[PDB]
């Protein structure tokens, strides 16, 4: 009742009528690459990394924002999907500078755990690499806005849960930027909690800045006691 | 000389295959700067992933 069997790689599963292709393929234990998407946020689509070749169609669709019709064959690995996940993640790895000796998210960036598995082998660009300038906002958010692959993820968070309407999009085409037009500081509750959301190492912590790389720590779970909600 | 042929009566006679390469006709040095060819499908427009 209230379901459609969709053959995800030729294998049945019953979802709600009106869910997403991403949640369907994640239900059967698979990962499609995720840049312009978050579960705890709204949904946009302007990275165009999830691209699956749907069966009985010459075109390619993106799994972020579309419903699922009567049961398709969501052909995950094809000889054309790998001509797309290689495709998009060759452009955005060009207009970007050669950091990571010094990029402080250097052990967990999503241009670094996608780029071994998916994507191409070498480069053919071979000169270019625009370089914008940075600024300061508060004494907590160490700020390199050069890297900033414009996935529109920090931007919606101002309209999301933290209701401070502060950020925007300034520019057109190749040249757009993310930061505040005026030099207004941005600080309230949750204001230091953006540096987890930024999926590359363009945003990071100010006191933590230059200490140690994230493959030497020992992750032990615990609880903080500085408030009554735990 | 007379100490020479006593080495040539004993255990045959070699006179050329010395146990040292310390003399001449050991390769001393090499001049040119090297450059390496980059061959195996390193190029573009056909060399392309999902084929390899
Ligand atoms: S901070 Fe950088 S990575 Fe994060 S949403 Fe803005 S442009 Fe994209
Ligand atoms: S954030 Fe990504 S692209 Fe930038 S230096 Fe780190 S791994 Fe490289
Ligand atoms: S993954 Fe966000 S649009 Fe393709």
């Amino acid at each position: 009742s209230n379901l459609i069997e969709v053959f995800v790689d030729g294998q049945s599963v019953m979802v709600e009528p009106g869910t997403t292709v991403l949640q369907a393929c994640e239900k059967v234990g698979m990962q499609i690459p995720r840049f312009c998407y978050h579960e705890r946020l709204s949904v946009a689509g302007n990275c165009r990394m999830c691209l699956v070749e749907i069966e009985k169609a010459p075109k390619v669709v993106a799994a972020c924002a579309m419903p699922v019709m009567k049961g398709w064959n969501i052909l995950t690995n094809s000889e054309k999907t790998k001509k797309a996940r290689e495709g998009v993640m060759e452009f955005l790895l060009a207009n970007h500078p050669l950091d990571c000796p010094i990029c402080d998210q250097g052990g967990e960036c999503d241009l670094q755990d996608q780029s071994m598995m998916f994507g191409s082998d070498r480069s053919r660009f071979l000169e270019g690499k625009r370089a914008v300038e940075d600024k300061n906002i508060g004494p907590l958010v160490k700020t390199i806005m050069t890297r900033c692959i414009q996935c529109t993820r920090c931007i919606r968070f101002a309209s999301e849960i933290a209701g401070v309407d502060d950020l925007g999009t300034t520019g057109r085409g190749n040249d757009m930027q993310v930061g505040t037009y005026i030099e207004k500081m941005f600080m309230s509750e949750l204001s230091g909690n953006i540096i987890d959301i930024c999926p590359v190492g363009a945003l990071t912590s100010k006191p933590y800045a230059f200490t140690a790389r994230p493959w030497e720590t020992r992750k032990t779970e615990s609880i903080d006691v500085m408030d009554a909600v735990g | 000389r007379f100490i020479q042929w006593l080495r040539n009566w004993a255990s045959g006679r070699d006179l050329q295959a010395k146990l040292q390469l310390r003399y001449q006709e050991i390769s001393k040095r090499t001049q040119p700067p090297p450059k390496l060819p980059v061959g195996p499908s390193h190029k573009l427009s056909n060399n392309y992933y999902c084929t390899r």
